[PDB]
């Protein structure tokens, strides 16, 4: 179905490529040209994890536990090449199927964009999302010459992963990167609560009250913490330190590794050597 | 108290399965605050049936909330019933879920990009009263800041670079001092249209502003406004959404697709 | 290109807005508000007035005394040495008590200044929580923020009370410090078997991974119908507007449903306090439900099992 | 900053992520600063014994004259190259033991001979050698004593930590791991073996001892914590790697070396060898190792002087 | 004296200083009950 | 040492200097009395003197 | 071959081809840092440590 | 030491001047203190004298 005002919005046209053969809609979704492409990427992978899961890591430890299924990578010894579909190939084409849909799904949201004749922020927001993502899965393992460093494909699984690459690192808290990345993501859930709160708290005001005005809103944190940033730029604000903390993320990643192999309390060593003290 | 239940639960399996009929719980009343707008759905399994299904999928619709609006405007319910509208197109193809093609010269057509709701016939009012989005003219106290160039006296240029006008006036935001639109003196027959900012590319260097969205020809046909010193939320929409039908009307080249 | 409403192009300057005024026998609001450029470019200029009642100004002097505590005991561990204290300020920290005092106050180098550091932050906190209800009253606004905060608070009480009482032992809370609560926090997964498995670690991370999923698809949403006066949100929801309708019907679109102008709010409102809320249970049943995560998830058949190319012959097993 | 690739060695299955990164231009510098001393060659078999030819030879009596010698010869490469034969003998009485270095350096045979054919469980024949601590110096470069911590007033009471130490690799945890773990016998051991809680009343504050500790064994190897745990699991040895199961026994055996052979030569050594605290400078992982995964990486010199084996 | 009132907010001076007279109260409390030789709440 | 000395308050606010004044003598009266707390030579209280 | 100049910006095709051919040249540079044959950074007299009695690099792995 | 020096309160706003200088005096003052605290031979608290 489409909501009761959307008929007027439901136009011809904006697609990126394929023109009128895919400009339709499947119920409520649309799908376009990439809409095609990004379902039978999802298709094929999510099918392969099933099979993945259906042959496991080996017969005695085949399960179909949701928490206990994994799809692992290569070994590092195949380094940058192509392994056997059961010796980390499987993880090999998922990864290329996942990179084929979020890529289908991010040029899927541009057409619906210009569809609507809104800005590209979402899609724009969604490619930091399929960056980091890239990062994990190509970026570093291509930096440190071997696919079996990608994650492996496991609710719990990939768990294990991020819990020992951080501790090659000896104490990962230390990760400047990794610091200034927190910081965003626990500003932007603080942001987040702050800014949800004072648009529920201004249109849903107390008993016997009318639906209060942006002047309240900039009055109400004014009165807190001296400063209100206003109503448009707290969605400036909230994507930035989104954006950021996925970049910061991304960039504390691929340092690890690449770019330093010791521990990272060791990095501040270039503070505490310095000759002012 | 143990944490052991039974040989196999303990409480951390109770605490987490109870977070999932609270999260599950949490999701049903959500969803019901999601559908307070836009609900019942439009669909042909309504249209089939003479109006006899109602498209709400699963949870059903919340009873209608209040909205009393400042200044005595009206009181709003969320999950309203709005009158049947007829869009301004007509089908591509037949079948469920094929596009439109609009009516006419799509710039003008209301459909699609260009599409906008009927909002209400007043202007967004102050805290005090006094109308929200008013033209620098009347907005005394309001002035440019001192680092900035002033939009007045600017050139305003099409998606083709042709010149469109100038910029006759700036109109603010009371509530929140930032430019909202910028009031245009159409140099084709010398009536003044409102340019959103958001339309507007400022080159402070040339004093232009560069509207990527419809060509200098098309600002003849934006809506104007009842009152030349305020715009209505019903007017706000209507000028916004004729040029965000530009994106895809102004050029051929516009709709699509690249390959 | 588009201007993509990222920054304030050109900035307009008005009086000074006090705010809106508040009920009768209520203290004036303090500073004189000014405009900063900077801040105007990405958001608004008016820095100021603040209001500080009784409430704000007491919780301004129980938070400076557990910080200049904290500080005070910063500088004492590095001898006084203000040098020092620079060189080393990310690596120091007010200790808690050592663990053989159990909840019974420790003389004041022994965990005694971080009791009263404690307190007094606590203290603080609360009192800004009542500053922060107060304030959301005196404008006839919601306490959707107070519930928030108190949320927040729940998180920090579980972190250094709750959950210390629970256990009888001042020494498994936080310390005071950049680096020494990253390291209570790391020695806290290590100690209790790698808190990864914590099913309410797990829902934690997802609502704070869900955080910076919503406020980047609602901040980009936004901004891309900014252009038709989306970032006037109270508008769009009493008197739903184009902004409003292309934003849900982009949703629609993409994800097959979506929300409200209004109820996007309350899924932000949600998964951040969530965030918080399910890190405070995850706190509270670790040591005191759950010896050991890692082992509880094999119970509950969680933790995946891998092929055993690499083992280690137990030494204590002879 | 460094730059990519390193060279990376897998140690746990694929996907787990339990692996040694090493930048190899850092490599090729360590491994430069731990090249081993060539071995002296053959003595000449026969000839006379030490036992009917020498006054006071109490450890090495087993051997020949010629071994004997080349044993001498080698014990002033390994340990005082620049002092020369003297440094541990008295001018013109080799017999005579008035010299600490002398009474000293008879233990430290001891603890090289007991070392190489009982602790095998963590030397796995590679063995040790004098060269292995002292790399051509009289005092063995990394050496560790009872850290006092920082300085602190009069009336307060150190933590031991909360401050920046290279010797837990630059974090802020307890800076002074060796004297509860290497040099006395405290449990390292804080993780609790059962799902639900069992009487374990191991305080946190104690894991953070036991993650200084291993900082310091991580650092001391040049390894991460991969390099013996799954980190997913660090109590279980099921999914630990056999570096772990060697680890555990060098622990006991620095122990032993502290013990039994450091700390009863304490009132032979003079005031410049002792700490702080007064105990003398002791054996820890970094004494051996020197940042590596092993010493001289895995250099094998032992087996060519019988002299540092017991009978 | 009693002019100070006339620059210092009688309604933010009490609350101020009653505040920290609570705060230095509560303080002196905790810092003889840290102390073993003036805890009055021990055997 | 100067007759005009009194001419301070007319540049820096009287009010903002005595909050100042008070906040900063409260903050270095209890540091001292902290640090010599933290001094075992000067702690009064753990001092056993008198016994 | 004007006609390529006629439907291409010449600021912003010498903006590409002046950005493509420095990340290339970035590229190619590091491509030669990566292997230890090409890497010109170890020096001209660059000579492998050697390894003896039993010396080796790495610790065993899989 | 110009006869002109006094011009420099023309350029230099007197109150500011004077609260950064009394700030930075105390702060200053402050340093060398715990600077001297942290000494064992300028530690005046912990020297033992007189005994
Ligand atoms: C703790 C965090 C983690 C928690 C666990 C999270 C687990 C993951 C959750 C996954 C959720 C997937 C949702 C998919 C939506 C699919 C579209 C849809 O129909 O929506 C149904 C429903 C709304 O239904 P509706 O639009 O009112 O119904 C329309 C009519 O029924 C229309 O009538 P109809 O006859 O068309 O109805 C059939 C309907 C039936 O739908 C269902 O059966 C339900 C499907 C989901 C279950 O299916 C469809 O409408 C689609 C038609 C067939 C097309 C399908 C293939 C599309 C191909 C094109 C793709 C192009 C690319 O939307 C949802 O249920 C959303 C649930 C959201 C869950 C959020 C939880 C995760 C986030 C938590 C953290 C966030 C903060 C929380 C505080
Ligand atoms: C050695 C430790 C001794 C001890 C020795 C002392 C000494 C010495 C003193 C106290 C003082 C106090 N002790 Mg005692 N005290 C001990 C144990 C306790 C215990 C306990 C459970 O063990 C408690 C609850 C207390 C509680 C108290 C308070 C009643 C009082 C601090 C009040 C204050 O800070 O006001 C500050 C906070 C404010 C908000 C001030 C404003 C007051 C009100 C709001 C305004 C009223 C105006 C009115 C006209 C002025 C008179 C007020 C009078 C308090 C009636 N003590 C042990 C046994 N205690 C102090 C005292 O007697 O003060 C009166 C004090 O000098
Ligand atoms: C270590 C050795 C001694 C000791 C040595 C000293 C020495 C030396 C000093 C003190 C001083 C103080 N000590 Mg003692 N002190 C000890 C132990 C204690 C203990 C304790 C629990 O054991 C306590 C609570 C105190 C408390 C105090 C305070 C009463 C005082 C600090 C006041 C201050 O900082 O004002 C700062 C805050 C302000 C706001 C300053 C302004 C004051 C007023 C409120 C402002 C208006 C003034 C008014 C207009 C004047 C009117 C006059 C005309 C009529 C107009 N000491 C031990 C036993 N202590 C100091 C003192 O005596 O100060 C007077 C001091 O020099
Ligand atoms: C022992 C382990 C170490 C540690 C080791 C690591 C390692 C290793 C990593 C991190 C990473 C992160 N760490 Mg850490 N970290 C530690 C402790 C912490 C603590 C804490 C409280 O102690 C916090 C808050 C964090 C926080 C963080 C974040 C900064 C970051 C994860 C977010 C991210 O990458 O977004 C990025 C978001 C994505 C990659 C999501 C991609 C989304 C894709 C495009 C869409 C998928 C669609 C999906 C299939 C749809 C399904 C369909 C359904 C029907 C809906 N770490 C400890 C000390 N940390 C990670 C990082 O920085 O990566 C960049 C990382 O790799
Ligand atoms: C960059 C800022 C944050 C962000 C932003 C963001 N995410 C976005 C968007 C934006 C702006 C969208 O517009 C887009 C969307 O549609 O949202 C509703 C999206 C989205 N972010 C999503 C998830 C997501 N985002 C995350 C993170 C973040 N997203 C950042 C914190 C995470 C984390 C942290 O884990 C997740 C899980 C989706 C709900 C959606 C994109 C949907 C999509 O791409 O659909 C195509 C794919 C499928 C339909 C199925 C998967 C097909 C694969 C072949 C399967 C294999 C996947 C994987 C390789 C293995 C399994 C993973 C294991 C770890 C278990
Ligand atoms: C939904 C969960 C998220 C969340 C929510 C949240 N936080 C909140 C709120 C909410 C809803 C608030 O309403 C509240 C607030 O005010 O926000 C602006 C707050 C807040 N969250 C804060 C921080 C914070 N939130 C965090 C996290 C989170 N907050 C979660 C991610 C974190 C993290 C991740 O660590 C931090 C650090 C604060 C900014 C604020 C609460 C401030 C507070 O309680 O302050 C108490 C008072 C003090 C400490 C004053 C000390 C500082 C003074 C300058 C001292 C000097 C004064 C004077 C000069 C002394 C003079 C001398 C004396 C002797 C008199
Ligand atoms: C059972 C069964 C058939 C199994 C078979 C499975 C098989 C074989 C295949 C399935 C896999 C395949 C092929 C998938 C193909 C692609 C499909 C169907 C994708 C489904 C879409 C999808 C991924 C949905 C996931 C959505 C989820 C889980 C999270 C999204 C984030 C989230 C919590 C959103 C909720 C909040 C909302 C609605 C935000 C949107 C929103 C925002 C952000 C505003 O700012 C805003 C402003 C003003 C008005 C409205 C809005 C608004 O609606
Ligand atoms: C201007 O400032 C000056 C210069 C004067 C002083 C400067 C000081 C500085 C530089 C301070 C710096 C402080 C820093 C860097 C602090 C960092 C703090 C961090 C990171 C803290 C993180 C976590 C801490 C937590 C979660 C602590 C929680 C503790 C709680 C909840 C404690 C509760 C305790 C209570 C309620 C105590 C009860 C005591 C009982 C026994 C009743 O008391 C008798
Ligand atoms: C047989 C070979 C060895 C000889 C001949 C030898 C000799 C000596 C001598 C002479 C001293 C005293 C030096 C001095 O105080 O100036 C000494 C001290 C010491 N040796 Fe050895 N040693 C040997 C093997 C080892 C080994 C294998 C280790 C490491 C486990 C070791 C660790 C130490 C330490 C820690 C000291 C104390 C520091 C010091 O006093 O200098 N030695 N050794
Ligand atoms: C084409 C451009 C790149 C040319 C060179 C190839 C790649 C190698 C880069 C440089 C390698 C090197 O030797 O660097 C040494 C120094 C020392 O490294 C650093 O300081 C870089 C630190 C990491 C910065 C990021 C690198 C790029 C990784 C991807 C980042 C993605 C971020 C956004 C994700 C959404
Ligand atoms: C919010 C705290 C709820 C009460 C928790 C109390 C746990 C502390 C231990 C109480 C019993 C102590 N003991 C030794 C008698 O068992
Ligand atoms: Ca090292
Ligand atoms: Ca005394
Ligand atoms: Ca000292
Ligand atoms: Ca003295
Ligand atoms: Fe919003
Ligand atoms: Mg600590």
């Amino acid at each position: 179905a489409m909501l009761s005002f959307e008929r007027k919005y439901r136009v011809r046209g904006g697609t990126l490529i394929g023109g009128d053969l895919f400009d339709f809609w499947v119920g409520p979704f649309y799908v376009g040209f990439f809409g095609v492409a990004g379902f039978f990427f999802a298709l094929l992978g999510v099918l392969l994890i099933v099979w993945g899961a259906t042959i496991g890591p080996n017969a005695e430890l085949q399960t179909y536990n949701i928490w206990q299924i994994s799809i692992a990578p290569p070994d590092l010894s195949y380094g940058l090449g192509m392994a056997p579909m059961t010796e980390g190939g499987l993880w090999q084409i998922i990864t290329i199927c996942a990179i084929g849909a979020f890529v289908s799904w991010a040029l899927r949201e541009v057409e619906i964009c210009r569809k609507l004749g809104i800005g590209f922020h979402i899609p724009f927001a969604f490619a930091f999302a399929i960056g980091a993502y890239l990062v994990l899965v190509v970026v570093r393992p291509i930096l440190m010459g071997a696919w079996g460093h990608g994650f492996p494909y496991g609710i719990l699984s990939h768990l294990d992963w991020v819990s020992n690459v951080g501790y090659q690192f000896l104490h990962f808290h230390y990760n400047p990167a990794h610091m200034l990345a927190i910081t965003f993501f626990f500003t932007n859930c603080l942001a987040l609560s702050m800014h949800g709160s004072l648009i529920l708290s201004v249109t849903n005001p107390q008993k016997g009250e009318e639906v209060k005005t942006s002047e309240h809103e900039n009055t109400f944190f004014r009165d807190i913490v001296g400063y209100s940033i206003g109503a448009l730029a707290i969605h400036r604000l909230g994507l930035f330190l989104a954006l950021s903390a996925v970049f910061w993320s991304a960039v504390c990643i691929v340092i690890s590794g690449p770019f330093w192999t010791r521990g990272w309390p060791e990095w501040w060593n270039w503070w505490l050597e310095l000759p002012l003290w | 108290m143990s944490a052991a239940i039974t040989e196999y639960m303990d409480v951390a399996q109770l605490t987490i399965w109870a977070f999932w009929f609270f999260f599950a719980g949490l999701i049903i009343y959500l969803r019901r605050e999601d559908k307070r707008e836009g609900y019942p759905l439009d669909s042909d399994r309504t249209e089939r049936s003479g109006g006899r299904v109602k498209v709400v999928g699963f949870p059903d619709l919340a009873e209608p909330k209040t909205f009393v609006l400042p200044h005595n405007a009206g009181t709003v319910m969320a999950p309203r019933v709005e009158a049947p509208t007829s869009i301004n197109a007509t089908p591509v193809a037949p079948f469920p879920g094929a596009p439109f093609e609009p009516n006419g010269d799509p710039m003008l057509s209301g459909f699609g990009p260009s599409a906008s709701p009927d909002r209400a016939k007043h202007c967004d009012l102050t805290f005090e009263g006094l109308p929200k989005i008013v033209p620098l003219r009347v907005a005394t106290d309001f002035s440019i800041a001192e680092r900035d160039p002033d939009p007045r006296g600017m050139t305003v240029v099409g998606l083709d670079g042709e010149v469109a006008g100038t910029v006759s006036d700036v109109w603010v935001d009371r509530s929140e001092p930032q430019i909202r639109y910028l009031e245009v003196k159409v140099a084709a027959g010398g009536k003044n249209v409102l340019l959103p900012i958001g339309f507007s590319r400022f080159d402070k260097k040339a004093r232009k502003v560069k509207v990527a969205a419809i060509k200098a020809a098309h600002f003849a046909n934006v809506p104007t406004l009842a009152k030349p010193d305020q715009i209505t939320l019903y007017e706000e929409d209507k000028v916004c959404a004729y040029y965000a039908g530009g994106k895809l009307y102004a050029t051929a080249e516009r709709a699509g697709p690249l390959l | 290109p588009e201007y993509q409403n990222i920054f304030t192009t050109v900035q307009v300057r008005a009086p000074a807005y006090p705010g809106v005024p508040l009920p009768k026998g209520s203290l004036p609001r303090i500073g004189k508000p000014i405009f900063s450029y900077w801040a105007g470019k990405i958001g608004d200029a008016q820095i100021g007035p603040i209001y500080l009642g009784f409430t704000g100004t007491l919780s301004i002097i129980f938070g400076f005394m557990a910080i200049f505590i904290i500080g005070f005991n910063m500088l004492a561990s590095v001898d006084w040495n203000i040098i020092q204290f620079v060189k080393h300020f990310f690596w120091l920290g007010l200790e808690p008590p050592a663990p053989q005092y159990g909840l019974t106050i420790p003389p004041l180098s022994e965990g005694g200044w971080w009791l009263m550091a404690g307190f007094f932050l606590t203290m603080s906190i609360l009192l800004w929580w009542v500053r922060t209800y107060k304030r959301a009253e005196a404008l006839g606004m919601s306490q959707h923020l107070s519930w928030a905060f108190a949320a927040a608070i729940f998180f920090y009480l579980s972190l250094g009370f709750i959950r210390p009482v629970m256990m009888g032992s001042w020494a498994e809370a936080v310390p005071f410090g950049i680096f020494p609560h990253l390291d209570w926090t790391a020695a806290f997964s290590i100690r209790y078997g790698n808190l990864y498995y914590n099913p309410f670690h797990m829902l934690s991370i997802a609502f704070l991974y869900g955080s910076a999923l919503l406020f980047a698809m609602h901040g980009a949403t936004i901004l891309a119908v900014s252009r038709f006066g989306g970032d006037r949100e109270i508008d769009q929801i009493t008197d739903r507007g184009t902004a409003a309708e292309r934003a849900a019907i982009f949703w629609r679109w993409t994800m097959g449903f979506n929300a409200s102008m209004e109820s996007i709010h309350r899924w932000a409102w949600w998964c951040a306090v969530l965030t918080v809320i399910t890190a405070g249970i995850g706190i509270l049943l670790t040591g005191t439900v759950v010896e050991n995560w890692y082992l509880w998830a094999i119970k509950h058949g969680v933790a995946p099992a891998y092929p055993e190319v690499v083992t280690a012959v137990d030494p204590y097993a002879t | 900053c460094e730059r990519p690739p390193p060279e990376v060695v897998q140690k746990g299955y694929r996907g787990v992520a339990m692996e040694q990164n090493y930048n190899p231009r850092l490599l090729e510098a360590s491994i430069k600063a731990n090249l081993p001393v060539e071995s002296l060659p053959a003595a000449a078999p026969g000839g006379p014994s030490v036992s009917d030819v020498y006054e006071n030879v109490q450890v090495l009596k087993d051997l020949s004259v010629a071994e004997f010698t080349r044993t001498m010869v080698a014990v002033t490469t390994w340990v005082a190259p620049k002092e020369g034969c003297n440094y541990c003998h008295v001018p013109g009485n080799w017999a005579s033991d008035d010299i600490y270095t002398k009474v000293v350096s008879r233990r430290m045979f001891e603890l090289v001979r007991a070392t190489n054919s009982n602790w095998k469980d963590h030397v796995a024949e590679t063995g040790v050698t004098c060269y292995t601590c002292h790399r051509g110096n009289p005092v063995p470069k990394y050496v560790w004593v009872t850290d006092p911590g920082p300085n602190q007033p009069s009336g307060v009471t150190p933590t031991g930590q909360n401050y920046a130490s290279s010797t837990v690799a630059y974090s802020a945890l307890p800076l002074d791991p060796y004297t509860p773990f290497l040099d006395q016998s405290n449990e390292i051991r804080v993780i609790g073996q059962t799902a639900l809680p069992a009487g374990n009343t191991t305080s946190l504050k104690q894991a953070e001892w036991t993650y200084g500790l291993m900082m310091q064994i991580s650092d001391s190897l040049g390894v991460n914590c991969t390099f013996c745990h799954n980190s997913r699991s660090f109590y279980d040895w099921k999914q630990s790697t056999p570096q772990r199961t060697t680890a555990w026994y060098a622990i006991r055996h620095v122990r032993d070396i502290n013990q039994n052979y450091i700390w009863p030569l304490n009132d032979a050594l003079p005031a410049s060898r002792k700490g702080p605290y007064g105990d003398p400078f002791k054996v820890g992982c970094m004494t051996c190792h020197q940042g590596a995964y092993k010493p001289l990486y895995g250099a094998q010199m032992a087996k060519d002087y019988p002299a540092l084996y017991e009978s | 004296m009693h002019k100070i009132w006339q620059i210092f907010d009688p309604r933010r001076t009490l609350v101020a200083l009653f505040g920290f007279l609570f705060v230095l109260g509560l303080l002196i409390h905790f810092i003889l009950l840290s102390s073993p030789a003036f805890n009055w709440l021990s055997g | 040492m100067s007759p005009d000395l009194w001419k301070i308050w007319l540049l820096v606010d009287p009010r903002r200097i005595l909050i100042a004044v008070f906040a900063f003598l409260t903050v270095l009266g209890l540091a001292i009395h902290m640090i010599l707390l933290s001094t075992a030579e000067f702690n009064w209280l753990e001092d056993g003197v008198p016994a | 071959l004007y006609k390529i100049w006629l439907a291409f910006d010449p600021r912003m095709a010498l903006i590409g081809l002046g950005a493509f051919l420095f990340a290339l040249a970035l590229f190619i540079h590091y491509m030669l840092l990566r292997s230890p044959e090409f890497d010109w950074l170890l020096g001209p007299d660059y000579a492998p440590v050697t390894l003896s009695a039993g010396m080796s690099a790495l610790p065993a792995g899989r």
